[PDB]
Protein backbone atom coordinates (compact mmCIF):
# COMPACT_ATOMS: atom_id res chain seq x y z
CA UNK A 1 0.00 0.00 0.00
CA UNK A 2 1.02 3.60 -0.60
CA UNK A 3 0.47 6.70 1.55
CA UNK A 4 1.70 10.29 1.66
CA UNK A 5 5.49 10.57 1.88
CA UNK A 6 6.22 12.20 5.25
CA UNK A 7 3.03 13.73 6.72
CA UNK A 8 1.23 10.41 7.33
CA UNK A 9 2.20 7.69 9.81
CA UNK A 10 0.86 4.14 9.58
CA UNK A 11 0.53 1.52 12.29
CA UNK A 12 -0.79 -2.01 11.84
CA UNK A 13 -3.17 -3.34 14.49
CA UNK A 14 -3.68 -7.10 14.60
CA UNK A 15 -7.18 -8.35 13.75
CA UNK A 16 -6.41 -12.05 14.29
CA UNK A 17 -6.25 -14.15 17.44
CA UNK A 18 -3.45 -12.98 19.74
CA UNK A 19 -2.36 -13.61 23.32
CA UNK A 20 -0.77 -11.66 26.15
CA UNK A 21 -0.18 -12.35 29.83
CA UNK A 22 0.21 -10.68 33.21
CA UNK A 23 2.52 -12.17 35.83
CA UNK A 24 2.40 -12.42 39.63
CA UNK A 25 -1.23 -11.37 40.05
CA UNK A 26 -2.19 -11.12 43.75
CA UNK A 27 -5.41 -12.69 44.98
CA UNK A 28 -6.78 -12.32 48.50
CA UNK A 29 -8.91 -15.25 49.59
CA UNK A 30 -11.89 -15.05 51.93
CA UNK A 31 -9.65 -16.49 54.64
CA UNK A 32 -7.35 -13.47 54.56
CA UNK A 33 -4.48 -15.36 52.91
CA UNK A 34 -2.78 -13.95 49.81
CA UNK A 35 -1.99 -16.25 46.88
CA UNK A 36 -0.14 -15.06 43.78
CA UNK A 37 -1.06 -16.43 40.37
CA UNK A 38 2.21 -16.88 38.50
CA UNK A 39 0.71 -16.14 35.09
CA UNK A 40 -2.69 -15.19 33.68
CA UNK A 41 -2.93 -15.15 29.88
CA UNK A 42 -5.75 -13.66 27.81
CA UNK A 43 -6.28 -14.61 24.16
CA UNK A 44 -8.44 -12.15 22.23
CA UNK A 45 -9.25 -11.06 18.70
CA UNK A 46 -10.70 -7.93 17.11
CA UNK A 47 -13.15 -8.01 14.20
CA UNK A 48 -11.87 -6.09 11.15
CA UNK B 1 -2.42 -17.44 58.06
CA UNK B 2 -2.84 -19.45 61.26
CA UNK B 3 -6.59 -19.63 60.66
CA UNK B 4 -5.86 -21.15 57.25
CA UNK B 5 -3.41 -23.61 58.81
CA UNK B 6 -6.23 -24.83 61.04
CA UNK B 7 -8.49 -25.31 58.02
CA UNK B 8 -5.83 -27.67 56.66
CA UNK B 9 -4.89 -29.36 59.94
CA UNK B 10 -8.50 -30.55 59.89
CA UNK B 11 -7.79 -32.39 56.63
CA UNK B 12 -4.66 -34.01 58.08
CA UNK B 13 -6.72 -35.19 61.05
CA UNK B 14 -9.35 -36.76 58.78
CA UNK B 15 -6.58 -39.00 57.37
CA UNK B 16 -4.73 -39.66 60.61
CA UNK B 17 -8.11 -41.00 61.73
CA UNK B 18 -8.03 -43.68 59.03
CA UNK B 19 -4.38 -44.44 59.74
CA UNK B 20 -4.97 -44.96 63.47
CA UNK B 21 -8.09 -47.02 62.72
CA UNK B 22 -6.04 -49.33 60.50
CA UNK B 23 -3.29 -49.60 63.12
CA UNK B 24 -5.83 -50.46 65.81
CA UNK B 25 -7.41 -53.07 63.54
CA UNK B 26 -3.98 -54.62 62.96
CA UNK B 27 -3.36 -54.74 66.71
CA UNK B 28 -6.77 -56.36 67.20
CA UNK B 29 -6.02 -59.03 64.60
CA UNK B 30 -2.64 -59.78 66.18
CA UNK B 31 -4.22 -60.05 69.64
CA UNK B 32 -6.91 -62.39 68.33
CA UNK B 33 -4.27 -64.60 66.70
CA UNK B 34 -2.34 -64.73 69.97
CA UNK B 35 -5.52 -65.66 71.83
CA UNK B 36 -6.18 -68.51 69.39
CA UNK B 37 -2.59 -69.69 69.85
CA UNK B 38 -3.11 -69.71 73.62
CA UNK B 39 -6.35 -71.67 73.21
CA UNK B 40 -4.75 -74.34 71.02
CA UNK B 41 -1.71 -74.70 73.28
CA UNK B 42 -4.10 -75.07 76.21
CA UNK B 43 -6.03 -77.77 74.36
CA UNK B 44 -2.83 -79.76 73.81
CA UNK B 45 -1.74 -79.23 77.42
CA UNK B 46 -5.09 -80.47 78.73
CA UNK B 47 -5.00 -83.60 76.58
CA UNK B 48 -1.58 -84.14 78.13
CA UNK B 49 -3.09 -83.64 81.60
CA UNK B 50 -5.74 -86.28 80.91
CA UNK B 51 -3.01 -88.71 79.88
CA UNK B 52 -1.11 -87.84 83.06
CA UNK B 53 -4.13 -88.61 85.22
CA UNK B 54 -4.69 -91.95 83.50
CA UNK B 55 -1.08 -92.94 84.11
Amino acid sequence: HLMLPFITSYKSVQTTLQTDEVKNVPCGTSGGVMIYFDRIEVVNFLVP
Amino acid sequence: ELMEAEKTKLLIAAQKQKVVEKEAETERKKAVIEAEKIAQVAKIRFQQKVMEKET
